[PDB]
RNA sequence: UUGAAGAAUGAGCCUGCGAGUUAGUGAUGCGUGGCGAGGUUAACCCGUGGUGGGGGAGUCGUAGCGAAAGCGAGUCCGAUA
RNA sequence: UUCUCCCCGAAAUGCAUUUAGGUGCAGCGUUGCGUGGUUCUUGUUGGAGGUAGAGCACUGGAUGGUCUAGGGGGCUUAUCGGCUUACCGAAAUCAGCCAAACUCCGAAUGCUGGCAAGUGUAGCGUGGCAGUGAGACGGCGGGUGAUAAGCUUCGUCGUCGAGAGGGAAACAGCCCAGAUCAUCAGCUAAGGCCCCUAAGUGGUGACUCAGUGGGAAAGGAUGUGGAGUUGCGUAGACAACCA
RNA sequence: GGGCUUAAGUUAUCCGCCGAAGCUGUGGCAACCUGUGUGGUUGGGUAGGGGAGCGUCGUGUCAGUGGUGAAGCUGCCGGGU
RNA sequence: GUCGCCUCCUAAAGGGUAACGGAGGCGCCCAAAGGUUCCCUCAGCCUGGUUGGUAAUCAGGUGGUGAGUGUAAGUGCACAAGGGGGCUUGACUGUGAGACUGACAGGUCGAGCAGGGACGAAAGUCGGGACUAGUGAUCUGACGGUGGCUUGUGGAUGCGCCGUCACUCAACGGAUAAAAGGUACCCCGGGAUAACAGGCUGAUCUUGCCCGAGCGCUCAUAGCGACGGCAUGGUUUGGCACCUCGAUGUCGGCUCGUCGCAUCCUGGGGCUGGAGUCGGUCCCAAGGGUUGGGCUGUUCGCCCAUUAAAGCGGCACGCGAGCU
RNA sequence: UUUCCGGUGGCCAUAGUGGAAGGGAAACACCCGGUCCCAUUCCGAACCCGGUCGUUAAGCCUUCCAACGCUGAUGGUACUGCACGAGGGAUCGUGUGGGAGAGUAAGACGCUGCCGGAAU
């Protein structure tokens, strides 16, 4: 799903270091 | 013996309990705290164990 | 639906070496719990009914080879 | 509640009211006071004048071990082990 | 389930349960008394191992080759015996392989002793009082599941829970960092410096022209820069143009 | 998000700065440790444990006070962690 | 289906470690299959040999563990713990330094000593079995022994102690000695937990795509697309149990629309074509339009008569404080 | 003292396996008997007893042979503690420590203690 894909891809932001709650 | 100079540059939060206990044994208590230790292999070992948290000099 | 013909297991028995090399022991102290003689009784070490190796005397535990066997000895304390 | 600004619950508003109490010479700690190898009374009696005095029956401490007879700084299992 | 502040500060685990949203015991909190480096970290020194990896000694799985017992098909024709065996083929052997329940091997770590140094005031004994025994996500190593789930169930560390502040547009669990109060001082962390928005429309050298940056696969494509190897070539190459 | 290729994109590198309740400076408070002239360490916090208090009502005692105005209510000006 | 116990794997080289994870076993057996002492070495293979064959018994050669082990599996065991003979009862009584392992109940090992034995020339070994399952707390009752106690005394009787017995208490830490069902007539915390919707996921479904065996007289690619491969969508069936159980009303029609384009018609264009007429297919394109009836509660579907056409989907499978 | 040999340990293949050559003074051994102790789940084969004639054929001993097996670095690689990083995702990379297995060069036809023997 689009929402799931965006949620998973949000972990690629700079301040996060490849990790994010709920992937 | 060259009197190693060790200062803490990163916090102990979220580090491993090994690393936190190593900092305690080195006597560092805050970020920016500095201690002087002899050029002894045990202290070199502590420094290399927490090498990502401290910097060392002479 | 379906079912499993498995799910049974035995309780943990807690085998293994209980006193490692150089560790000071008293007479009668258990050195290793085991099934079969993976370690044979050496000098100063007795073997029990369930193949437990225990100390026959005070001293330090060492692991070695006696002829062709892996053995556990208790060197008498200096 | 893993997680609530939550579209989970309750509350319209104010004022008043509304939930860890009390009784045991209960059990067990602690603080403190008294006395101390002793401590302490209960009922009850006297004080119609009370909160004071008497009352040591009891009760805890003073020796333990054993199922017990028993023995006792030992005792019990045991063979005076 | 009603006033305040000071100090410390959890658990959502194990075992058992007519038990599973309850409870007892242990774990973890606090506190009195006692014992004092016994704890912990690092170094050094010594132990037991069978995981990762790897391997084919074993047990299974397996590809091809050689070779072959022995089975199938034929005839001459068979009681044989022969031609065949151009078909099948155990085993053995050669070469390449596979494995949570394979191992001739075998780490890193971890665990556990001795010694040394460092160290908060850690550890331990024994009493008083608990709460908790519904966990969550992330990293790493696994099982269940479909190479699924913000899934489920373990190992381990972290945060959240019970954590404000900075970053992540917003955004319990990610990153930085643990808030004693005051300050219209300074330096930094992560992250940032065109404007929103504090600080560089920074310097120098490359690349991109797709708004790629600012989501995606098998596959496809004279996009573009750079680095090779190699064939042919002023015996005259590749195109274009006359037989 | 505006907008950005005339990078405000990617990348290598160099020089600066911004940036938190982190660190430092300064002032106040507090817990604990220590030889007791110093100083050191510490003070996010739910369930929960420990410690010390504020306010209300009654009451023993002492000192009182009140129609030259108590309680209560309600302003203002102050005080304490 | 499972519940206690044992072995292996999962288990991440100590120990421990969960799932309705993956494999199996146990509720015994043995008077020798226990103790001791001495002796022995297997399976397989090759050769020869009456019956006799792959394989009985025999001989020689080879062969170190691939046989064997009462019984699962692992760890062991060839020095044998495997095979055989002799003699035996230690498958003892009184004990247990010191440890292992559990929250505990508990589970396990054990040197040394005494008594009285077995075996061995002795050294020595023997408190069952190569090891680890073959088991059940307490209560209550029972039998044997003992004689501690006995309510005035002596008896008796009863009890205590020691040994032992009686539970598929198998839901195996064992609620009672004693127990099955119905509730749509039902009544009185949880979104800790199901049905509906939302969310995640995308197996399935769906829509594409890559490869091109083949089919298409001929001719992979007019048009098709085998075997395989890669994804989209989130509307199908599911998986999950995150939201709501101090209420998020659940099918179809009616009414009112709005949005997507994966276009039914109308508009445009390629390739084929295709004589023309028509068609079919890959692009563009969502402006407008997209009928009325029979059957069934239906969605779906079939049918009748039309039409330029009778599209597919989203909006809590749009829309019950709008209706049905 | 040395050499050689017989016993009895230790390391447990660098020692084994296989092939070749040679040796016995004491010793070991095969060998010769079974009368005697004793013995065969039959057998004086073995065990045991009595001899040491015969014999180095074998055991045993010495020398030689890397042939099978065994031993085996250095360097690299896998993996990995800690710290990070990159992909839509299976998964991958780097820093800092540790670091195999296999394979390669190579080693190796054993080493060592005590007692006894015959000679020196
Ligand atoms: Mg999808
Ligand atoms: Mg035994
Ligand atoms: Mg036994
Ligand atoms: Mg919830
Ligand atoms: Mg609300
Ligand atoms: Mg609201
Ligand atoms: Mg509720
Ligand atoms: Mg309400
Ligand atoms: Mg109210
Ligand atoms: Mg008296
Ligand atoms: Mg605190
Ligand atoms: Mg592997
Ligand atoms: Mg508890
Ligand atoms: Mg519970
Ligand atoms: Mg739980
Ligand atoms: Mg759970
Ligand atoms: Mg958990
Ligand atoms: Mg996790
Ligand atoms: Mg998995
Ligand atoms: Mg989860
Ligand atoms: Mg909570
Ligand atoms: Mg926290
Ligand atoms: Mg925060
Ligand atoms: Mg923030
Ligand atoms: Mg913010
Ligand atoms: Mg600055
Ligand atoms: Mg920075
Ligand atoms: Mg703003
Ligand atoms: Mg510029
Ligand atoms: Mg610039
Ligand atoms: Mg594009
Ligand atoms: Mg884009
Ligand atoms: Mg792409
Ligand atoms: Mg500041
Ligand atoms: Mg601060
Ligand atoms: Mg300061
Ligand atoms: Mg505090
Ligand atoms: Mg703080
Ligand atoms: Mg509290
Ligand atoms: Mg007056
Ligand atoms: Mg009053
Ligand atoms: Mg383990
Ligand atoms: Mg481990
Ligand atoms: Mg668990
Ligand atoms: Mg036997
Ligand atoms: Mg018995
Ligand atoms: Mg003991
Ligand atoms: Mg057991
Ligand atoms: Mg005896
Ligand atoms: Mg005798
Ligand atoms: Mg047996
Ligand atoms: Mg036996
Ligand atoms: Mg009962
Ligand atoms: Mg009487
Ligand atoms: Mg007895
Ligand atoms: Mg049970
Ligand atoms: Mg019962
Ligand atoms: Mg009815
Ligand atoms: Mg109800
Ligand atoms: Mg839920
Ligand atoms: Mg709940
Ligand atoms: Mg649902
Ligand atoms: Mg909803
Ligand atoms: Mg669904
Ligand atoms: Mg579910
Ligand atoms: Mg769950
Ligand atoms: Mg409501
Ligand atoms: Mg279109
Ligand atoms: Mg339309
Ligand atoms: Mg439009
Ligand atoms: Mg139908
Ligand atoms: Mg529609
Ligand atoms: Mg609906
Ligand atoms: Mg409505
Ligand atoms: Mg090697
Ligand atoms: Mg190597």
């Amino acid at each position: 799903g689009k929402t799931g894909r965006k949620r998973r891809a949000r972990r690629k932001k700079g301040a996060n270091h490849g990790k994010r709650p709920n992937a | 013996m060259s009197k190693l100079k060790i200062t803490q540059i990163k916090s102990g939060i979220a580090t491993k309990p090994n690393h936190r206990e190593t900092l305690r044994s080195l006597g560092l208590k805050r970020i920016g705290d500095t201690v002087i230790k002899e050029d002894r292999p045990e202290f070199r070992g502590m420094v290399r164990t927490v090498r990502h948290l401290v910097t060392m000099e002479e | 639906a379906s079912s499993s013909r498995n799910g049974r297991d035995s309780n943990a028995q807690r085998l293994g070496v209980k006193r490692f090399g150089g560790q000071l022991v008293n007479a009668g102290e258990i050195i290793v719990r085991q099934r079969g003689t993976h370690f044979h009784p050496g000098d100063g070490v007795g073997r029990g009914g369930d193949d437990t190796l225990f100390a026959l005397r005070d001293g330090n535990v060492e692991f070695g080879t006696r002829r062709g066997r892996r053995v556990v000895n208790v060197t008498p304390v200096e």
